[PDB]
């Protein structure tokens, strides 16, 4: 037997498109289809299942073989909720490893009156050929209702090698698991394989996480324009720090001097840039997390394969914020900077307040549509929006380690 | 007698009721058609002679068919379809010709009866419930409901097409090595077999097509090549777009006028050089769409050179996977470009042009960058890859631009052709302030009320100046004084000022924008050999 799950009260089916798939990423997901079709996973449906889904095909390690990403995003927001908490020590542990168990869910069979709404499609080349429709038998990887329908069952299957040693935090994040040892790197992938192992029948830590903060520019020499530069830039900061101020810095400015003239910094232009100094030396008290409101977090590119970020949820009260230098190997692509990126962030949020958040991307919509799925790992998505970076928001972050 | 196969099951738009309304009453002559119709069809097992439970009823008209002169039988579904459920119809995904595999040959197989070939699901039967009239509302109407897809209704095309598609299951199963594209009531079936071979296994489909309930299209409506595939002709080795013509008078209306343009600028597409600048000139302040223009003589012309070019045979080849897709794109002007893909030279898959948006502002790389990925698009639709890019600009260029922009952007695998005019960046701010240059404080204000703008300078060089301006923005004057710092400084300026738009524009450089005094201010800034534009905040008395 399995649980009636339904959707929010209001809500109808997701009704998404399939954006255009490359044709290696077609040929594979039929591949991929066929045989959790015989498996009993996935049926062939008609068209009286007016919903949607889009499906994509992502590539694993080592196996250089594709992967079915289901972007149930959508439908997971119209899923009703599953209770009618974070254990804050895996943001702490040294070292934490990313495991996915969603492969799990084929396992456990899906309520007939709500897998219309796991509706997808395979699309065709040049639309020679129907979209292949399906839709899901059992719990769909990738969907919300899963981790939560297998929970009971995941508590008993997780229970005796927790019990083992309730040191290890392991995290359940839709189809994944972030598992926490405090011990050296041979050690906690020794004690990594005992769960993997066990499950029959990446190596990240959370503590080089600083969230780097500014520093004004020591000068041997300032010109008119580096104080404008400074100045323009401590206006914004004052929007974070109010009592940052500009005053004695704008008056050293007060003429129509050429911009490359070196100004002397008056001595009450010194302390008020050394008290500025100090107000920036630290985060901004009062920035604490609120769990019923949504984390946002912006992305702003830098150039030369540097980008900053910042994780908020009220504006200018930054829970997190740190940079990103390209993976040795993102060179000429903004948008693997950009996915790597967002899926490093993506991943730091959830292993501190278990959520992703929402993301404010430096990229036009289109480009980003266009090639995301073919640098994309993880295997959960999350919700983006397009945007156009304000000049001094970058500018302020660029004042980092340098 | 009709097809054998399970019913797709049909709700009404989840939560109404089937429609009624009173059978608009029709001649006798009319009627006395209606009967002989249904009653074949009944035979048939089409439509079902029916009981007064029924409270649905769908109106039914006879036409004379302008084609065999006859009374043919149409039923007006628009009530039921305005309250069927919604089904999966995202069909409108249309091959395009440069895409399909070239054929050893195709065959077009007909199925347009095929909707009344399929049955109905028995539950949903009830709600097409149509009555035939009486003469003076004699001997109440004869009640009919359908046992078939009944065409004109809104779950038809998606049915059949799906009941096609499990019949087919089979067949292509079976012999993989055969292309059918189902289509409306025609299946294109096409192969690399030898033409006997070919011909043997089209019979084979069409008498499993039988078997399945779907009967054989008499040699008579038999459709052959070319194929008239809506704006192309479908030849075995090339595919060509159906000539579009002009229809010349000596007399055009608002509407007709419209028309045209709207027709030749489709043509653009395949015809960069089709113009209609004059044409559409004669839309500025007309006064009813019945309203008769005259033609410019430049228009006369324009017209005239458009007729010759849509002369001109437009066609290309079919797509052959062993070769490499290529796409080489030009700029036919500030904001307007061409793509022509082809995987061996001449041998264009397929052109086309894209065009501006009167742009806020960008700059030609950014809008390079927006027509590749948008062919890039295309290309996944159509071959399911990308085609590997030849574009007119320099890659030290490219590597330049994308380096520094604020937004991500990318081009894939791309090469550089020499086919001028190059795409380049018209301006580059300099990194620092340049040391020498004159540096020039703007400032620019104006009451929102009144538009009394005010806007001027003051160099280090002690020049200044300052100019009137009545009926400005905010916004205008600022922009205006840094024109006015531009149009006054020598070949290289340091420029300060407050605006916030003048930021907007030191990380963006556009060199198109919506604003033509940020044109203008764009024509300064390239005639210029050296420009510093630095920011400062406003409210704060700095010159
Ligand atoms: C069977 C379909 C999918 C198909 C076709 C027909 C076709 C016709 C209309 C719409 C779509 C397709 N052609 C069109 O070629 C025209 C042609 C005419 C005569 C002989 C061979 C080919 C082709 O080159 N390759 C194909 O795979």
């Amino acid at each position: 037997e399995t649980v009636p799950v339904k959707l929010k009260p209001g809500m109808d089916g997701p009704k998404v498109k399939q954006w255009p798939l490359t044709e290696e990423k077609i040929k594979a997901l039929v591949e991929i289809c066929t045989e959790m079709e015989k498996e009993g996973k996935i049926s062939k449906i008609g068209p009286e299942n007016p919903y949607n889904t889009p499906v994509f095909a992502i590539k694993k390690k080592d196996s250089t073989k594709w992967r079915k990403l289901v972007d149930f995003r959508e439908l997971n927001k119209r899923t009703q909720d599953f209770w009618e908490p974070h254990p804050a020590g895996l943001k702490k542990k040294k070292s934490v490893t990313v495991l996915d168990v969603g492969d799990a869910y084929f396992s456990v069979p899906l309520d007939e009156d709500f897998r219309k709404y796991t509706a997808f499609t395979i699309p065709s080349i040049n639309n020679e050929t129907p979209g292949i429709r399906y839709q899901y038998n059992v719990l769909p990887q990738g969907w919300k209702g899963s981790p939560a329908i297998f929970q009971s069952s995941m508590t008993k299957i997780l229970e005796p090698f927790r019990k083992q040693n309730p040191d290890i935090v392991i995290y359940q994040y839709m189809d994944d698991l972030y598992v926490g040892s405090d011990l050296e790197i041979g050690q906690h992938r020794t004690k990594i394989e005992e769960l993997r192992q066990h499950l029959l029948r990446y190596e990240l830590h959370p503590d080089k996480w600083t969230v780097q903060p500014i520093v004004l520019p020591e000068k041997d020499s300032w010109t008119v324009n580096d104080i404008q530069k400074l100045v323009g830039k401590l206006n914004w900061a004052s929007q974070i720090y109010p009592g940052i101020k500009v005053r004695q810095l704008c008056k050293l400015l007060r003429g129509t001097k050429a911009l490359t003239e070196v100004i002397p910094l008056t001595e009450e232009a010194e302390l008020e840039l050394a008290e500025n100094r100090e107000i920036l030396k630290e985060p901004v008290h009062g920035v604490y997390y609120d769990p019923s409101k949504d984390l946002i977090a912006e992305i702003q590119k830098q150039g030369q394969g540097q980008w900053t970020y910042q994780i908020y949820q009220e504006p200018f009260k930054n829970l997190k914020t740190g940079k990103y230098a390209r993976m040795r190997g993102a060179h000429t692509n903004d948008v693997k900077q950009l996915t790597e990126a967002v899926q490093k962030i993506t991943t730091e949020s959830i292993v501190i307040w278990g959520k992703t958040p929402k993301f404010k991307l430096p990229i036009q919509k289109e480009t980003w549509e266009t090639w995301w799925t073919e640098y994309w790992q993880a295997t959960w998505i999350p919700e983006w929006e397009f945007v156009n970076t304000p000049p001094l928001v970058k500018l302020w972050y660029q004042l980092e380690k340098e | 007698p009709i097809s054998p196969i399970e019913t797709v099951p049909v709700k009404l738009k989840p939560g109404m009721d089937g429609p009624k309304v009173k059978q608009w009453p029709l001649t006798e002559e009319k009627i006395k058609a209606l009967v002989e119709i249904c009653t074949e069809m009944e035979k048939e097992g089409k439509i079902s002679k029916i009981g007064p439970e029924n409270p649905y009823n769908t109106p039914v008209f006879a036409i004379k068919k302008k084609d065999s002169t006859k009374w043919r039988k149409l039923v007006d579904f628009r009530e039921l379809n305005k309250r069927t459920q919604d089904f999966w119809e995202v069909q409108l995904g249309i091959p395009h010709p440069a895409g399909l595999k070239k054929k050893k040959s195709v065959t077009v197989l007909d199925v347009g009866d095929a909707y009344f070939s399929v049955p109905l699901d028995e539950d949903f039967r009830k709600y097409t419930a149509f009555t035939i009239p009486s003469i003076n509302n004699e001997t109440p109407g004869i009640r009919y409901q359908y046992n078939v897809l009944p065409q004109g209704w809104k779950g038809s095309p998606a049915i059949f097409q799906s009941s096609m598609t499990k019949i087919l299951e089979p067949f292509r199963k079976q012999n993989p090595d055969i292309v059918i594209y189902q289509y409306m009531d025609d299946l294109y079936v096409g192969s690399d077999l030898e033409i006997g071979q070919h011909r043997t296994k089209i019979e084979e489909l069409r008498q499993h097509l039988l078997r399945w309930g779907l009967t054989t299209p008499d040699k008579k409506h038999q459709k052959e090549p070319p194929f008239l595939w809506m704006g192309y002709e479908l030849h075995p080795d090339k595919w060509t777009v159906q000539p579009i013509v002009l229809p010349e008078k000596d007399s055009w209306t608002v509407n007709d006028i419209q028309k045209l343009v709207g027709k030749l600028n489709w043509a653009s597409q395949i015809y960069p050089g089709i113009k209609v600048r004059q044409l559409c000139k004669l839309l500025r302040g007309t006064k009813a769409l019945t309203e008769v223009i005259p033609l410019t003589e430049e228009a006369e012309l324009e017209l005239a050179e458009n007729r010759e070019i849509l002369k001109e045979p437009v066609h290309g080849v079919y797509y052959d996977p062993s070769k490499d897709l290529i796409a080489e794109i030009q700029k036919q002007g500030q904001g307007q470009w061409t793509y022509q893909i082809y995987q061996e030279p001449f041998k264009n898959l397929k052109t086309g042009k894209y065009a501006r948006m009167r742009g806020a502002h960008t700059n030609d790389v950014k809008q390079l960058t927006e027509a590749v990925q948008k062919i890039t698009t295309e290309s996944i639709v159509i071959w399911g890859k990308t085609p590997k890019f030849k574009l007119p600009i320099q890659k030290e260029t490219w590597e330049t631009w994308w380096t520094e922009y604020w937004q991500a952007t990318w081009i894939p695998e791309w090469e550089f052709v020499n086919t001028p005019p190059l795409v380049k960046l018209w301006y580059q701010l300099e990194k620092e302030p340049i040391v020498g240059a004159e540096t020039f404080y703007v400032d620019g204000a104006a009451n929102r009320e009144t538009k009394l703008g005010k806007a001027g300078y003051v160099t280090n060089r002690g020049r200044q100046k300052v100019v009137t301006l009545t009926d400005t923005t905010n916004q205008k004057t600022e922009l205006q004084a840094i024109y006015l710092a531009l149009q006054d400084s020598g070949l290289e300026v340091n420029i300060v000022t407050d605006s916030q738009y003048a930021l907007g524009i030191i990380q963006a450089q556009p060199d198109q924008s919506e604003s033509e005094l940020v044109n203008q201010i764009i024509e300064q800034l390239i005639k210029k050999e050296k420009v510093y534009l630095a920011w400062v905040p406003a409210h704060k008395g700095i010159g």
